[PDB]
């Protein structure tokens, strides 16, 4: 949920 | 292979308990003889108990655990372990995403009770 | 053989949850590297959760579960099961009497969390 | 707790296989319905198979594994694991000495066959 | 979930043994650190041992079991179980057809040895 | 416990 989206706009 | 399905002895009381470890809200459905017998929902990233209940395995003994996040089925892993030929655990892990920690909802079924 | 002792990964958070199925009040002690980290107490013949907590496995990762009833150590049975090479359960049953049901206190340790 | 005793489905063929990891010669006795059904005896420190056989669990389904070395019973550890609600393993470890590796004879029972 | 993959302790000897229960000839590949380390083949409907070998888990400890029949990968089920915090079993079942017995090739990995 | 005990004798 919360986590992957934040790793998504990233690496 | 099918996961989350267990044949308990017929007419046997069992405990079912679910824990959550995910940003997604977990929905745990427990079916007995293919009919919903309990549903737990909750959200935690700290192993909170989102439900615990005593159920009866009924005439068939068939118990199925389904886990979904907002209706999307999670990938399940499961096994049954029996200690000293008496104490039964039916164990479910589930993965709602990509990190493969399989803890997003953790479900433990135990029997016998009492 | 020794029962109720598990080597977790060092410095790792884990859940520990106890259920009771006995006329006797159950005292569940959880040791992290030989020091009491949590103690649960309660009485149920219906699988009530008598405690749930998140602990850190400490320097050694060694976690030990002890169960007593009015100070008398129960006989333990245990095993660890790993699903999909990721999800770990350390399982304990305990027997305080003569019926060999091993459910008098049932303890489930699970990791990883989060 | 009792170890090495398993209730199999009755009248069901099962495999039993023993491996040795000890300087002592291992004698593995497999009882069905309290009567000796197979005996394996061998010595290896390299996990050699000292016996494998197909048996039938009979009307009771009761299967018991005993391990001895030079006539001295070994200390046993055991559990049963079920995968996808179908594939069963009854597992036994045994210790004949003081190093607590519990591998001195390792016994695997598996069913169904065929 | 991924099945048939286990992280063993690194640089550790382990046993791997395959049994067959199918009309089809089973090919069991055992990879260590992603490279083939052993290949067993054989055919049995009576639980014959189609291979047994001692391998070293290498620097990574990563062990993977793959099963093929008819030029297609079998569906795998697996789990790891630890008894008395010492004796390890990594268990694999596989299904090459439509009956879901999951015994068509059964693979048992055990450690420690010696 | 005493539950079993109560019928250790009663039974
Ligand atoms: C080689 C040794 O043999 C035994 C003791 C002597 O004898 C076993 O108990 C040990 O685990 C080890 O395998
Ligand atoms: C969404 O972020 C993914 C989800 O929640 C994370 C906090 C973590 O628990 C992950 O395992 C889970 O799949
Ligand atoms: C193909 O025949 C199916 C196959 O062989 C059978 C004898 C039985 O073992 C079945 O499980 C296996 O898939
Ligand atoms: C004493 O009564 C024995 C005790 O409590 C019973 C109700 C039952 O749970 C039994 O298993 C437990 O040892
Ligand atoms: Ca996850
Ligand atoms: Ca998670
Ligand atoms: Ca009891
Ligand atoms: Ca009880
Ligand atoms: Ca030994
Ligand atoms: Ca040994
Ligand atoms: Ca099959
Ligand atoms: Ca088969």
């Amino acid at each position: 949920x919360k986590l992957l989206k934040l790793l998504k706009l990233l690496x | 292979a099918t996961q989350g399905v267990f044949t308990l002895p017929a007419n046997t009381r069992f405990g079912v308990t679910a824990f959550a470890n995910s940003s997604g809200t977990q929905t745990v459905n427990v079916l007995v003889n293919n009919e919903t017998a309990a549903t737990f929902s909750g959200q935690s990233t700290n192993n909170a108990v989102i439900g615990t209940q005593v159920l009866n395995s009924g005439s068939s003994g068939k118990v199925q655990v389904q886990v979904s996040v907002n209706g999307r089925p999670s990938d399940l892993v499961s096994a049954q372990v029996i200690l000293t030929n008496e104490l039964n655990f039916a164990l479910v892990g589930s993965e709602d995403g990509t990190d493969n920690d399989y803890n997003d909802a953790v479900v433990v079924i135990n029997w016998p009770l009492g």
